[PDB]
């Protein structure tokens, strides 16, 4: 009983014992999307959301998540534990002030140096994959929240201080906010 | 705690008292920088104490509040509100609903104002993970953002584990365990920590006091090792222990004395999930290690 | 110390040798705290996790002068051959003990220093001891 | 002078 609605703004009917989704992308009048905690092993449809300015798909068991590049614009987009190897829509929806990688398998970030608008560049529980994403993030200066995060290069306490000194433009540094 | 932190603590205490005797569901929110500082101070203070705490007799130890603001307020009104009385929850202090946050904030404020009059523990229902306890992680995700949720998770992981009442009664969440050997490795296990699926702390938080086993076996969580009567007896004989607290279960009588009044299964869970009309109770520990069954509403 | 150089050591990655004194600008002054000891090796990364044991022992400037009272080539000029012989009998003996082993012969354990003493002779011994790391 | 005997300057 979650097919469609005319005047709807908030919807949350997840955490069901049965992984059944019926018409999850039927309406087109929504502005904020919260598709996280999906019990289905894959997402139903995400390319139809072209007018939503907020995307939340955190802690979702939907391993297959496609259609992220079909959105014209999205101010917020959360892709934590989305099961997607790469983040789509970075070039299309480049007006996002927040970005979630959540231990992204990608070595570098998809156009982070040219992304001078994302103030929340979070990559939680990173290995890390590579330092190219770090260099791309350090190239910009309009970021506030930056998460590396919990990578293998943090063993030396001097490395943390050097990283903090190198990136003063980020208002917050993962857990402990950067003094800036 | 700090001037802003102490002012917020007093405001939260007043709000809880004004919400005392009424329906549950209090939240007790705060500012951004003030809440960050309060969380940092609480994490530092909780990590400062060892995993094995010691209770200050006399005290009014409650059962499993199950994250109920009304139940916690009733316990404060009857058993003694903080810091006028020492409170020590056995476990399952947070659960489904929007009322565990108020109880956690009140406990943290009481510990900041008086650490010798505030204590709480977690069980199968108050675990740090949404797999066993989603009454905190999902609630924070729905209400608040992810940074505050991460800060709260870190502060909770930076908390103690067990407590003892004059080395007489063990304030455990559930039953005994076959993996727990002595207190040397317990005090050595500092922050961070969490309730596992199997082991010793896992059996304490998820499993309950078992009698169908002797040394070890399966538990109600399905992975925990609910140590039987023989294991609990051997642990008590080796460690000179006499009583162990049990919670995280739907108790029809609230406080059940097991192992011949050696496992006071005090549970403060009133009307668990509505259908299971579990009774509420508390363990009134006097100054002379006198454990009394302070039953409450169901 | 805790109220002046609080962040100077807390999560500050301070890998200073055990025995160093650094002046810290605290309380409208420059308070120097000498590293009394370290449970870890000399160069230990002083972080907030590092438990900096601290007592109320104030270090007098006499030890500061004594440490500043090092011994080198300040009144010795031209004794290059003797200094080189001593260093070879010590440094080359130590820094290149394998060189002696391959040479198949030990150096001279008994070396005599003739001359007008105290003209730098006592100074020579002091310079040796300051340079020498052995007992 | 003592090591790990006084309460230290906690941060």
């Amino acid at each position: 009983n979650l097919s469609n609605l005319h005047q709807l703004q908030m919807l949350e009917l997840g955490s069901n014992r049965i992984r059944a989704i019926e018409n999850i992308d039927t309406l087109t009048n929504l502005e904020s999307l919260f598709l996280g905690k999906n019990k289905i092993t894959k997402l139903q449809n995400l390319d139809a959301l072209t007018n939503l300015t907020v995307l939340s798909m955190q802690s979702n068991r939907l391993t297959k998540i496609e259609g992220l590049q079909n959105l014209v614009n999205l101010r917020e987009l959360y892709l934590s534990h989305n099961g997607i190897e790469v983040i789509e829509g970075l070039e299309n929806n480049n007006k996002l002030t927040m970005l979630d990688i959540a231990s992204n398998r990608i070595k570098k970030i998809e156009n982070i140096s040219h992304l001078t608008e994302l103030q929340e560049f979070w990559m939680n529980d990173n290995l890390l994959e590579s330092w190219s994403d770090l260099d791309e993030l350090k190239g910009a200066r309009s970021l506030e929240t930056v998460y590396l995060e919990r990578n293998p290069l943090q063993k030396d306490p001097q490395y943390r201080r050097k990283v903090m000194l190198a990136l003063p433009s980020v208002r917050q540094i993962d857990a402990t906010f950067v003094r800036f | 705690m700090a001037d802003l932190d102490k002012l917020n603590i007093d405001s939260i205490i007043q709000r809880l008292l004004e919400v005392r005797g009424s329906k549950p569901g209090k939240n007790v929110q705060l500012q951004e920088n003030e809440i960050r500082g309060l969380c940092l101070k609480s994490r530092e203070i909780f990590l400062s104490q060892p995993i094995l705490l010691e209770l200050e007799a006399p005290l009014k130890i409650c059962g499993d509040i199950h994250g109920q603001y009304y139940d916690l307020l009733r316990l404060f009104e009857y058993g003694g509100f903080p810091p006028e009385s020492n409170y020590l929850f056995l476990g399952d202090y947070v659960d489904r609903g929007k009322q565990s946050l108020e109880t956690i904030c009140l406990l943290l404020a009481y510990k900041i104002k008086y650490p010798e009059n505030f204590f709480l523990l977690r069980g199968n229902h108050e675990c740090a993970s949404i797999n066993r306890i989603y009454g905190f992680y999902d609630e924070c995700k729905r209400r608040y953002n992810i940074k505050l949720w991460k800060t709260f998770t870190d502060c909770f992981n930076c908390l103690p584990i067990a407590a003892i009442v004059d080395e007489k009664i063990f304030c455990c969440h559930g039953g005994l365990s076959p993996d727990l050997q002595s207190m040397e490795q317990i005090r050595r296990i500092m922050r961070p920590t969490d309730v596992p699926d199997q082991g010793l702390l896992c059996d304490l938080l998820w499993s309950d006091p078992d009698k169908d086993v002797l040394g070890w076996g399966e538990n109600d969580r399905g992975v925990s090792f609910t140590f039987g009567a023989e294991v609990v007896a051997k642990f008590l004989h080796k460690h000179d222990l006499d009583l162990i607290c049990r919670a995280h279960q739907v108790v029809e009588d609230g406080y059940e004395f097991f192992a011949k009044r050696q496992l006071v299964t005090l549970f403060s869970a009133p009307n668990y999930c509505g259908e299971f009309d579990n009774a509420g109770a508390m363990m009134s520990v006097d100054e002379t290690l006198m454990c009394s069954f302070q039953i409450l509403k169901p | 110390f805790e109220v002046y150089l609080k962040p100077y050591f807390l999560e500050a990655y301070r890998p200073i040798r055990k025995g160093d004194i650094f002046l810290v600008r605290g309380g409208m002054r420059a308070v120097e705290f000498k590293v009394v000891e370290t449970d870890p090796s000399p160069y230990c990364i002083v972080a907030p996790d590092t438990v900096i044991h601290c007592e109320g022992e104030p270090i007098k400037r006499e030890d500061e002068e004594e440490s500043l009272n090092e011994v080198g080539y300040d009144d010795i000029g031209g004794c290059r051959k003797q200094l080189a012989q001593i260093k070879e009998m010590v440094e080359l003996p130590l820094r290149h003990p394998a060189l002696f082993k391959a040479i198949g012969v030990k150096p001279p354990r008994g070396i005599l220093l003739y001359g007008p003493p105290g003209t730098g002779k006592t100074l020579i011994a002091r310079a040796v001891a300051n340079e020498t790391g052995a007992f | 002078f003592s090591g790990e005997g006084q309460k230290l300057g906690s941060l």
